[PDB]
């Protein structure tokens, strides 16, 4: 019903029509966090060459 | 003027990438080498367009865009591909291998050891920036690259670009093209790391583009290429705004403002038409009426789902081609009497309408036909989560067994990340169901 | 890159068996040069072949054994010219089909000889991905200096992907009695120390020789013919450029959901024999339905015995990809009680434009299936028949074995049996 | 070689229809979890159709139709009746009614509980059945769910011999094309006591559940007088027929509620379908006008009746979407 916010130009135009009213972590924490992750791989990789090891 | 960078991600990422860049420069007139025979102002400027690219002394014109995988074989072809010259080497960052499906190894693993090269590359084109608004970035929720790297990439964004908004392109996953089986996996963790630091992401389910492709395009078997090219006209549509002139929807703001009025329930529905079939001989062209029509049946969306048992929060309608208020208001008022368009109480029940009267432009030799009137249909509806709930089930399903567990673990990660990303999606499902019903 | 090993007599014999295959698919002569048409041939050529000075391409393979009988007439046989002269590595003693000799004392003694030759190829390659092996579980250097390598390799190279092609001994075509041994000793390295084993079963290569193909009295070679076709279609996707953009790791990563279940069910068709070319291709539906029969398995077990963990199907030649989607989404959904609902989606397939040599269409299949506990089960049961009484035992001991290492073995093969058996009631 | 799924295994009707498409042998049925399947006889409540018409390969049916709750629910229905413009605030065949929440319109309830009685004409209503709105309104706040007060109507007709009330039950089954099919065999469930206009605190003659009546089955057996009795009574007592009297509005009121939500459930163009079995309770009156008390979205059949309708089912609303290798119903026609 109600047009509003009319506004137009050589390119198009734009506006709104209503029906109707109503009624973040650090640098320093992710690099922490992906050298955990690096840490934890290490583990991994040297419980495998201990084993090999064995 | 203020600049917008471009961020392209995996495999999907990079291809629609190409795809959307390969169709801003016929929609500007740019010709593969970069020279915009148009733009009189040689050297530099700040028209709409100079929103995407960038000007040299020598006339070429370059998208502000940044290409980064873990494997070099897409971006090869973009590197010896028919807008070779468009680009330039500092853009395009590739990896010796992939992360073969596996978001751990994306994010923890081969992420860390190149995530600072990426961030210099981008930091090299923020430089060139005078008024930098923020992001767009392009991947998948499958691929290791795209949902694992994308997630590390978007924090650290988050961090080197307080202030910066930063919107997504999607691609979530199906089974009938995608050749991994623990996507769902990907899909769940990327969304749960992304989520606070995405202002705005619009997803696009690769089954509603398959079927939109077989179904009106008369392609038995679409391939990237089928998909790509129809991506890249709603991603068109969606990006004009920021590339033309107008007063909808001119910067990256503007897009939370008028679509997101929840922080965390920002994934609006997207819905094109008429996707038309080029070697289609006889086409009576359709008008205003029937193509905004169109824009609420769901098999023109970008996810398939039913809007009719939802709410809308926002709505927005971008028209490209010859429309003029008065058929839209029209087309607006017999639809509204014919169709269940329930809005939130807290919402007014309204529509903000965006007209470009250059029709949507098709690449040559495309599936696509020229038509004199198109339309991208912008609704936040919370029957979109249906998409969340098809997602998070695949999730329990293989999770509740511990299946490929292993492969994540082993890269660094801990189990515990899998239920803490589950957990926030059951708080997004239940965001949803508060707002819907 | 990809680096390829072939140990003992079984080994060299498939191993030169499927070199000889690829090299015609890829064009490739026994003097090494490269005679095709198509540059489809070359794209991915350099993942099993070196390229020397001058047009002729080199494979990446390296030849072991302790007997030098087999690799000589490797060396004179058809493609025997192709293989880098270096990479030929063999001892003198022999292993008896011993699997101590091959693992403790004789094969120790060359090893390092061939790790050598596998750090040469691997210097030269721009981004190694894996290796595979070619052997067999039943004798003494294949099965035992084998997973020696295997365990080797794992150690310089921790973070590469390590496959094997395993034959497994059967009483049908049995050179000795200690097989069971040697095979039990020889699972126990495959679970922990490779990321995918295709288990080719001589029991199932002969009951396919003998009940299909009608060959009478099959020999080694006609149940080779299989393995070599087998391989061709597994190694299909990594050879050729497609829409599947292959990856060894990720085949890894998709089809084995727990790491000790990475035993594989190899299928082919259609089923064919030496030389016997016959003329009728068969339509997509046959093709889909052969490769899922349990007659064309090469690993001697009832798929409707168990559930299916995952899958990948390879379909080679012209055909309507979309008439493929069709047939493979029928067998799942006529028959989806065989596939485990905990993995959604978990049957994926492809298609190379390329055919193999022979035929104008084929089907490759890969099954990561529970009803593989069949054929772990069955190397059990002749195992427990001759340890129970501690036979032909003295052969080990006299290596330096202890009978608790066989008793190990013995468990950890049950362990894995169960291990299967847990998820097909899942 | 069809496949379906079970979800609901207190479903009476059902469970027939899963006997009868196992007893053709073109018809498997699968486990609970197992989302390959073609049909799903889908649970009551939180039925997933988020997750319906996803399966490449698979052309998938259930039996709900997603948002037939609105006409199934006391507290829906009027909503819908009275915001509906298809059937409007001056809806003839719908008895006044109105939504009351426990401490809404509850002063507007109050506005037309004066005219009864500043007009000295019936006055009575349902929620239990009382003439004094304070007796409502207590029972509700005590009850502790939402409830809905309706016009009771105190002039029914009465089935002759025995004095007695009746409601009548029709099933109707829509199927994915949305045609309205009617079942011809509907059933009266009779009260076996003598209506009392006086005392309103006897239920066991007000109520005509088929449970709280289990006098029983002393005119007809168990309850129930099916058409073709019920017809011969008004030939001979009334001089009418069941066709002209009462059916034709029964047929009119069950095309007019399906034809309102039509556009709100209809799944012509969705990527899944849905078919879905309604009861209809009806409500005469003494000048054989019908009115519409509500609508079951799980009805359960009459034990005569099974065999019929659940084999009617297979054929028109299954059948018809998965082949196999004079009718019972009517059309109605919009
Ligand atoms: C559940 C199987 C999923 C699997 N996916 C992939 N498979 C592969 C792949 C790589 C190598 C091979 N070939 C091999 O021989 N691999 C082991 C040496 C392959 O054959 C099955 C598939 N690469 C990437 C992906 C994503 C797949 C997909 C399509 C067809 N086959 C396998
Ligand atoms: N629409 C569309 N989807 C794609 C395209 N390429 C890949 N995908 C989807 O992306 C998902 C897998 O992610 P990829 O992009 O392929 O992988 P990646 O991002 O490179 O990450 P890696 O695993 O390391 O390779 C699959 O489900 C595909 O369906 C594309 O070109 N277009
Ligand atoms: N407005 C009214 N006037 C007179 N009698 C009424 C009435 N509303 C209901 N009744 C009688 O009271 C009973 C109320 O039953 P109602 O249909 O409300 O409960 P219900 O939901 O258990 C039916 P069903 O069990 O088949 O779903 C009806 O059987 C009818 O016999
Ligand atoms: N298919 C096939 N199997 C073989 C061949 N040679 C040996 N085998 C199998 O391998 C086992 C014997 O092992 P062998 O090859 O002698 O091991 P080696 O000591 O390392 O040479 C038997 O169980 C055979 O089934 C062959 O040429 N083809
Ligand atoms: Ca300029
Ligand atoms: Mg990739
Ligand atoms: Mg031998």
């Amino acid at each position: 019903m109600e047009v509003i916010e009319l506004n137009k130009c050589t390119s198009g135009q734009s506006f709104e029509v209503i029906l109707k009213p109503p009624s973040d972590p650090s640098l320093e924490e992710i690099q922490k966090k992906l050298e955990a992750a690096e840490e934890r791989r290490k583990y991994q990789e040297a419980e495998l060459l201990k084993h090999l090891a064995e | 003027m203020r600049e917008c960078i471009s961020i392209h991600v995996g495999q999907a990422g990079v291809q629609i990438g190409n795809a959307c860049w390969e169709l801003y420069c016929l929609e500007h007139g740019i010709q593969p080498d970069g020279q915009m025979p148009s733009d009189k102002t040689i050297g530099g400027g700040d028209d709409s367009f100079n929103t995407f690219f960038s000007e040299t002394g020598a006339g070429k014109h370059v998208p502000r865009a940044v290409f980064v995988d873990l494997e070099p074989t897409v971006i090869d072809e973009v590197r010896t591909g028919t807008y070779r010259q468009l680009f330039h080497p500092e853009q395009l960052i590739t990896g010796k291998e992939d992360a073969a499906n596996n978001y751990a190894r994306g994010h923890y693993t081969i992420g860390k050891e190149i995530i600072d090269l990426v961030l210099d590359r981008i930091r090299k084109l923020a430089d060139q920036c005078t008024g930098l608004q923020g992001f767009l970035v392009f991947h998948s929720f499958g691929g290791g690259t795209g949902s694992g790297f994308t997630s590390l990439l978007m924090e650290r964004l988050s961090v080197d670009y307080g202030k910066k908004s930063k919107l997504e392109f999607s691609i979530y996953p199906a089974p009938q093209v995608s050749t991994a089986v623990v996507e769902p996996y990907n899909s769940i963790l990327t969304t749960h790391t992304t989520l606070e630091h995405s202002d705005c992401a619009f997803m696009v389910d690769n089954e509603a583009i398959y079927d939109i492709c077989r179904r009106n395009l008369d392609i038995e078997r679409p391939t990237y290429t089928n998909l790509n090219r129809l991506i890249s006209q709603i991603v068109s549509s969606i990006t004009a705004s920021l590339r033309f002139d107008g007063a909808l929807n001119v910067d990256l703001t503007e897009f939370q403002t008028n679509l997101v009025p929840y922080p965390r329930i920002h994934f609006p529905l997207a819905t094109y038409a008429p996707v038309i079939s080029a070697e289609k001989a006889y086409h009576e062209q359709l008008s205003v009426a029937e193509i905004t029509n169109a824009c609420f049946e769901p098999a023109n969306q970008m996810v398939k789902c039913d809007p009719r048992h939802g709410k809308y929060m926002a709505c927005c309608l971008l028209y490209r081609g010859d429309v003029v208020p008065k058929d839209v208001n029209a087309a607006i008022a017999t639809i509204k009497t014919k169709r269940s368009i329930q809005f939130v109480d807290w919402c007014p029940t309204g529509f903000k309408v965006g007209i470009n009267y250059q029709p949507p432009t098709v690449v040559p030799g495309g599936d696509l036909a020229k038509v004199q009137r198109a339309v991208c249909m912008l609704s936040n509806t919370t029957a979109i989560a249906e998409a969340w709930a098809r997602l998070d089930h695949k999730f329990d399903l293989m999770y509740a067994k511990r299946a490929f567990v292993h492969w994540y673990v082993g890269e660094g990660m801990e189990e515990g990340e899998f239920s803490e990303a589950r957990e926030d999606m059951a708080a997004l499902e239940k965001d949803y169901e508060e707002v819907g019903v | 890159e990809i680096v390829h090993i072939q140990a003992g007599q079984c080994g060299n014999q498939i191993g030169a068996k499927f070199w000889e295959v690829i090299s015609d698919e890829h064009g490739i002569d026994p003097t090494g040069s490269y005679h095709g048409d198509s540059d489809l041939q070359l794209e991915r050529i350099n993942v099993y072949y070196n390229e020397a000075t001058g047009n002729k391409y080199v494979p990446r393979a390296i030849l072991v054994d302790l007997e030098p009988g087999t690799m000589d007439s490797v060396r004179s046989g058809p493609f025997g010219q192709i293989f880098r002269p270096d990479n030929f590595v063999f001892g003198q003693s022999g292993a008896g089909n011993n699997w101590a000799k091959g693992h403790y004392t004789e094969g120790a003694e060359l090893v390092d000889s061939v790790l050598d030759v596998v750090r040469k190829e691997s210097e030269s390659c721009d981004c190694l991905q894996g290796f595979q092996l070619t052997h067999s579980l039943g004798g003494g250097t294949g099965s035992g200096m084998g997973t020696l390598l295997i365990s080797k390799i794992r150690e310089e190279y921790p973070d590469r992907i390590m496959n094997t092609f395993s034959v497994m001994p059967s009483p049908k075509v049995s050179d000795t009695v200690v097989e069971p041994y040697n095979a039990t000793l020889s699972v126990h390295q495959l679970v922990e120390n490779t990321d995918e084993t295709y288990c080719i079963d001589n029991e199932a290569l002969y009951d396919i020789c003998f009940r299909t193909l009608k060959l009478t009295t099959p020999t080694y070679g006609d149940l080779n013919h299989l393995v070599s076709a087998t391989m061709s279609g597994v190694t299909t996707c990594l050879r050729f450029p497609g829409q599947l953009n292959a990856d060894l790791r990720k085949l890894a990563v998709n089809m084995v959901p727990f790491p000790r279940l990475h035993f594989f069910m190899p299928g082919f068709a259609p089923l064919t024999s030496r030389g016997s070319q016959q003329y009728r291709a068969l339509t997509v539906p046959e093709l889909t339905q052969q490769m899922f029969d349990s007659k064309n398995m090469m690993a001697a077990c009832d798929p409707r015995h168990g559930r299916y963990l995952t899958v990948a199907a390879i379909f080679r030649g012209r055909m309507s990809m979309k008439e493929v989607d069709e047939q493979m989404l029928n067998v799942q959904n006529k028959n989806s009680s065989y596939f485990v609902e905990w993995i959604p989606n978990n049957v994926k397939t492809a298609v190379c434009d390329i055919p193999p040599r022979g035929l104008k269409m084929s089907a490759t299949f890969i099954g990561n299936s529970t009803a593989i506990q069949e054929l772990f089960k069955r190397i059990s049961e002749q195992f427990t028949a001759m340890f129970r009484r501690k036979a032909f035992l003295h052969w080990y001991t006299g290596e330096g074995m202890d009978e608790m290492e066989f008793t190990e073995a013995e468990s950890n093969m049950n362990d894995l049996v169960s291990e299967y058996q847990q998820y097909q009631d899942a | 070689m069809y496949t379906f799924v079970v979800r609901d295994e207190n479903s009476s009707v059902y469970a027939e229809v899963s006997r009868l498409l196992l007893a053709t042998g073109q018809w498997k049925r699968l486990r609970k979890d197992n989302p390959r399947f073609n049909l799903m006889l889908g649970e009551r409540n939180r039925l997933p159709f988020g997750r319906l018409g996803h399966e490449p390969g698979l052309v998938q049916l259930v039996n709900y139709y997603r948002g037939a709750d609105k006409l199934c629910r006391k507290a829906s229905l009027v909503k819908l009746i009275k915001t509906s413009p298809e059937l409007s605030e001056s809806c003839t065949w719908f008895p006044e009614s109105y939504v009351i929440y426990p401490t809404d319109e509850r002063e507007v309830f109050l506005a037309a509980y004066n005219r009864r009685r500043e007009g000295r004409e019936g006055n009575v209503w349902i929620a239990l059945i009382s003439s004094e709105a304070s007796e409502l309104l207590d029972f509700i706040d005590e009850q502790g769910q939402v409830h809905v007060i309706q016009k009771y109507l105190e002039k029914p007709l009465l089935l002759e011999p025995g004095h007695r009330k009746f409601d009548i039950r029709s099933w109707v089954l829509v199927d994915h094309l949305y045609n309205i099919y009617l079942y011809r065999e509907g059933v009266l469930r009779t009260s076996s006591e003598p209506y009392n206009s006086a005392n309103f605190q006897d239920k066991t003659c007000h109520l005509t559940n088929h449970c709280i009546q289990k006098n029983y089955g002393r005119y007809e057996e168990g309850n129930e007088m099916f058409f073709e009795e019920f017809n011969q009574y008004l030939m001979d007592a009334l001089n009418t027929t069941l066709e002209n009297s009462i059916l034709l509005q029964i047929k009119h009121i069950i095309r007019s509620c399906l034809m309102c939500i039509e556009p709100a459930i209809s799944t012509k163009h969705l990527h899944y379908q849905s078919f879905q079995l309604f009861g209809f309770d009806f409500m005469v009156d003494e000048e054989l006008k019908v009115w519409l008390i509500e609508v079951n979205g799980a009805p359960a059949c009459a034990q005569k009746l099974y065999a019929e309708l659940c084999q009617g089912i297979v054929d028109v609303a299954i059948s018809s979407v998965f082949p196999l290798a004079t009718s019972i119903f009517i059309k109605l026609h919009h």
